[PDB]
């Protein structure tokens, strides 16, 4: 029927003054723009098809060909941002917006996902969007008592176009526009299926990413402790985001990382410091080390779960930029830890794997590690134990790594590490 | 980001 038609006979079939074979030729459009070994995307652009789409999104009272053209456009929307952009400069914006209230359930998805599509190109689009005033009608179509009762596919569509509207920086979202969508997405973020759950904490995760202000509005409602408890879940699609988002707002204030405490994150962090996927383990790293950045009570409550052993654990045996992170939570631990702190730490077995770590080609890495040595030699001072402290350096190889770091070719690196040779070797 | 309908 309308499998495998050429572009000139969906051009013919489109340019007929006859709706039903332009139906038909839309659908030949949709399936060659469906097929997944590179659709023509580009050769139906140029054919000039997309307005002739578009005012198809129009045609109430022939659905079928609202539907086709939708699905047509959603594909080219899914694009490069130049093919995006066919979309958008064709008046689709609007037409999508109006194709919202359709009460033929699959073509209200279809225009959910093309506008979907076109707000995840970037801010610019995005914003576009919303202006058109797509909120309001998406929302609506989630203003049921029971989420249970829309269709898995249809609730997944939405949850993921909503997730992009609440994507991307410079700009961010606008505040209103987060403002209003905050609350269907808490009810989201409860919801069973596993991938309106990854896609809601998505959401939550591009909303959280920015200035305090941006996370207090997330934390304020209240959303924390079902981001601790998705961060336990078995699936990683949903551990992903949901770590993501909890990293996230631990980069705020302390009163902010201390909700993150106080949901009771610290107890999930022995499996994510130790998770078989290594980008888990690199977001659960650089998490702790924005707690470790806190105040002495929170460095406590890192002490008291048990997870100084698990950053040890890390810093001995990881990939290398989970390494680095665990390099940045020691020295941030040991900048703003008291002494009994930093004297745990280092009973903890610290000194060895950070000294193992000075020999890595990363000038970075070597600065944290040597202000970490400093921090920790300004807490044996405190303690008269300089010398117990230069000595574990030493035996365990560390020396021969700081004075072979005191002709490296970074400054700051040979001013530190002969500051240190001077200062505790002599 | 951005996916097709398949």
């Amino acid at each position: 029927g309308t499998v495998n038609w050429s572009v000139e006979d969906i051009v013919k079939g489109i340019n007929s003054n006859n709706l039903e074979s332009q139906l038909q030729a839309t659908q030949a459009a949709r399936k060659l723009l469906s097929r997944e070994k590179q659709p023509p995307i580009d050769n139906i652009i140029r054919a000039g098809l997309i307005p002739k789409f578009v005012s198809f999104l129009g045609k109430t009272d022939c659905s079928p060909i609202q539907f086709e053209s939708a699905w047509a456009l959603t594909n080219i929307a899914s694009g490069t941002s130049e093919q995006t952009k066919a979309v958008v400069d064709g008046g689709a914006i609007p037409a999508f917006i109006s194709l919202l209230a359709s009460p033929h359930a699959h073509i209200s998805e279809q225009a959910v996902w093309a506008l979907g599509n076109i707000a995840g190109d970037g801010s610019a689009f995005r914003d576009l969007v919303i202006k058109h005033g797509a909120i309001d009608p998406l929302l609506a179509l989630l203003a049921v008592p029971d989420l249970s009762t829309l269709a898995c596919g249809y609730l997944r569509n939405l949850t993921w176009t909503l997730s992009n509207l609440c994507r991307n920086k410079n700009p961010a979202p606008p505040l209103d526009a987060v403002e209003q969508i905050l609350p269907t997405l808490v009810r989201l973020l409860h919801h069973n299926d596993p991938e309106v759950l990854a896609d809601s904490c998505w959401a939550i995760s591009y909303l959280t990413d920015g200035p305090n202000e941006r996370i207090e509005m997330v934390v304020k409602k209240g959303v924390v402790p079902q981001l601790v408890k998705l961060l336990g879940a078995t699936e990683l699609p949903i551990v992903t985001p949901a770590l993501r988002a909890i990293g996230n707002i631990v980069t705020g204030t302390d009163e902010q990382t201390q909700k993150v405490i106080d949901a009771g994150a610290l107890a999930v962090f022995p499996s994510l410091l130790t998770n078989p996927k290594t980008n888990i383990q690199k977001e659960a790293t650089w998490t702790m080390s924005n707690i470790t950045a806190g105040r002495q009570d929170q460095i406590q409550q890192v002490v008291n779960h048990g997870l100084v052993p698990f950053l040890v654990g890390v810093l001995s045996k990881a990939d290398f930029k989970t390494q680095k992170e665990a390099a940045w939570a020691i020295t941030n631990y040991t900048s703003g830890g008291t002494v009994e702190q930093i004297v745990y730490l280092v009973h903890c077995g610290i000194i060895e794997p950070l000294m193992n770590l000075l020999s890595a080609k990363d000038t970075k890495i070597i600065q944290v590690i040597l202000d970490a040595i400093s921090n920790i030699f300004q807490a044996a001072e405190k303690l008269g134990e300089t010398e117990k402290l230069s000595i574990m350096i030493e035996e365990c190889g560390g020396l021969d790594k700081i004075e072979a770091l005191q002709r490296h070719e970074n400054e700051s690196v040979y001013k530190a590490s002969l500051n240190l040779i001077e200062k505790y070797f002599s | 980001r951005k996916r097709p309908r398949v």
